[PDB]
Formats: structure tokens, sequence, C-alpha cells
């Protein structure tokens, strides 16, 4: 999980 | 049936307007819209609220209800809440399941819209939400409203085409559809590790029979108008006679044009302008998304060209939006010029990447  | 079709209602802007990561945007987007009077060009329909059993067309009930209950009162002590994606991105607010439902409905309406032949391309620019996956909230996105109308336009048309010019690349409709042929995702985007998505590599083609049915481009940092529409023209056009597509879900995040504080893509509205336009000349029944896009302003400026474009209709230069004029200093013109920022992309990378691609759309047939 990445954050934008 | 040649009128576009043109997604608005004062509810509708104020409810997208409530984006916490975007506050006013889709305000700010009608009203240049508005001021250039395109709207008296188009046929304006209202959207309809998306029910639970439209919603639930792609997303899960666990999720669904989870989103509605947090929803009611805007809770974020949930426990579960960062299982489903809520948190940074994606705030646990108030009236968020609204929000999702109402951006949901907004794009089944344009589709409706073009399958009932009322129209050959239904504008929905406070959609195109690509990130959301079937129980997860990501990137903005609560739940994905580019998946719901490709779905919708499906009790119509065999086969739809998917193309992604948005900045990230819009994996949540990839992966919805990975599994199938009869919907081929293409999308343009950043790829390099550590931003978001992380996924969309050139060898992302789809899995087991949706193989090759899946396109990713990964581009570099500094890109402009002249070579991207090169790639894009070049996939597209082999993607077209190999898949021959009934009906096109297109997606316009503006977070590529010149002057995003993402700084990444060093796009003009004009370098979009010229891939919708290669995109509109194929007849088909068009759904267009909006997507990505923080600066408001440039956003504004590029959506209102691009529907100038559909319309066939050239802009004055000259801003003459009156509520919002302000925030189109400090030239207040509609054209917006790229930066001095060195383009990384080695020619001879683009050049693999496309004989790759190809080498895939071989097996489409
Ligand atoms: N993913 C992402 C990146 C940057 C952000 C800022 C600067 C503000 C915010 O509220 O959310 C962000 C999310
Ligand atoms: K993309
Ligand atoms: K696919
Ligand atoms: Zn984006």
């Amino acid at each position: 999980r990445h954050k934008k | 049936s040649l009128v576009p079709v043109y997604i608005y209602s004062p509810e509708y802007v104020s409810m997208c307007d409530s984006l916490a990561k975007i506050p006013k945007r889709a305000s700010m987007v009608h009203s240049l819209i508005e001021a250039y009077a395109l709207h008296k060009q188009m046929r304006i329909v209202k959207p309809k609220v998306a029910s639970m059993e439209e919603m639930a067309t792609f997303h899960t009930d666990a999720y669904l209800q989870h989103l509605q209950k947090v929803s009611q009162e805007g809770d974020d002590d949930h426990p579960d809440s960062i299982e489903y994606g809520l948190g940074y991105d994606c705030p646990a607010t108030e009236g968020i399941f609204d929000y999702a439902a109402a951006i949901g409905g907004a794009t089944i309406t344009a589709a409706q819209c073009l399958i009932d032949g009322m129209c050959k391309v239904a504008i929905n620019w406070s959609g195109g939400w690509h990130h959301a996956k079937k129980d997860e909230a990501s990137g903005f996105c609560y739940l994905n409203d580019a998946v719901l109308g490709i779905l919708r336009l499906r009790r119509k048309f065999e086969r739809i085409l998917y193309v992604d010019l948005d900045l990230h690349h819009g994996d949540g409709v990839e992966d919805a559809f990975s599994f199938t042929s009869k919907v081929m995702t293409v999308s343009l985007h950043k790829f390099s590790p550590g931003f978001f998505p992380g996924t969309g590599d050139v060898s992302d083609v789809g899995l087991g029979k949706g193989r090759y049915y899946s396109v990713n481009v990964p581009i570099q940092d500094g890109i402009q108008d002249e070579k991207y529409y090169q790639i894009c023209e070049s996939v597209l056009k082999e993607v077209y006679q190999a898949f021959n597509p009934k009906a096109v879900v297109l997606q316009l995040g503006a977070d590529t044009i010149a002057g995003d504080p993402m700084c990444s893509f060093n796009m003009t509205p004009v370098g979009i302008g010229k891939c919708l336009k290669y995109i509109l000349q194929w007849q088909l029944a068009t759904l267009i998304l909006g997507g990505g896009g923080f600066n408001l302003a440039n956003t504004a400026r590029c959506w209102t060209y691009l529907t100038g474009v559909i319309l066939g209709k050239t802009l004055s230069s000259e801003i003459p939006d009156r509520e919002f004029f302000t925030a189109y200093g400090p030239d207040y013109v509609l054209e917006i010029t790229p930066s001095c920022r060195p383009d990384r992309n080695e020619p001879h990378r683009i050049q693999q990447i496309l004989n790759y691609i190809k080498g895939n759309l071989k097996h489409v047939v």
C-alpha cells in the first residue's frame, strides 16, 4: 500500500 | 444524437466540491465552462444517485456497508477502516457515502445516455476515480465510477476500450477487468518506485484470460505534448485495430498538466486534446471522465479546453470567468506554458516499450  | 451530454446539477457540483483533496474544484470547472457558455451547446442531464444494488455490481457489500457506517457521523475510530482503505488519502468524512453514490450515479447516468443513444459523447468531469478497489478506498477514490460505467455500457456494447491518461496508473480499473477480454484497459502513467500506486509496468498485461488485454505505458518525468501524443497515437492505433472496441471510456486526469504541484509530467491541454481528437474520430460512444488535477485553475483550464475540443469550438484566450477570476492570475489566459524542466524519457527506452506493447497486441484477435 502506497500513499498518494 | 450529435450534441454531447453534460452531466451537471447544482446539487451534484456541491457534493463534488466537498472532497477534501480537491475543494471547490468541481465548481471552478463548471464555472469556467459556464462562462464560455459551452453548456449551452450541450444537453445538460441531471445525475441520478447510484443505488446500493448498482454500487454492488463491483464493490462488495461489506465495503459499501462500512462506508455508510462511518459516513452517517464521520467516525474515524473504527479499527477496520484502515483495511478498507480509509485514512489519510481517503478520510472517513461525513456524508462520504452519499458523495460516492452521487459520483458513481453520475457516471452510470452518462453510460445510460450512451446506451439510449441520445448522444455519442457523454461528459462527467467530476468522475474518473480509477484507484478504488472492490473493497478498498484508494488514492482519493472511495468508489470506482469508471468501473461502474464500463459495466453499464456492457449491457449494450460487447467490447469496451478504457483509456487512462491520468498521471497515475489506473490500477483499480485494470484489476476489475484483469480477468476478462471483453474490456481492454490502456494506461499511460508515471512509473517509478515509491510513486503511487506503484503498479503498471509494461510487463503487466492482465491475467489468465484477460492476458494481453491490459496495456501499460511506463513514462518518466518531463514528457511534453509532442512526444506524449506520438506514444499515445502509436498505442491507440495498434489497440484499435486489434481490439476493435464498440464503445470507449476515456479518463483525462489533469495531474499530468504543467503547473501541477505533483510536478511530474510537463503537459498542456493541447497535447491531451490531440489524444482526445484521435479517439473522437473513431465515432464511437465515448464516456468522458475527469480524474486527478491538483492545480485547480489549470484543471479548470484543461477540461474547459477539452470540452471545447469535443464541441469543435475554438475558445477565446481571455478568461471570461468572474466568480473565480483572480484564481487565473497573474496572466488570466486559457493557454498553459510548460516548465523549463528536462525530459527524462530517452527515445530508445520509449521505442522498447512500444515494441513490447506491439508484441503483446499481436495475441489479441
Ligand atoms: N497522496 C497524497 C500526497 C500529498 C498530499 C498533500 C500534500 C495533502 C493531502 O491532504 O493529501 C495528500 C495525499
Ligand atoms: K493513467
Ligand atoms: K482486460
Ligand atoms: Zn492521478
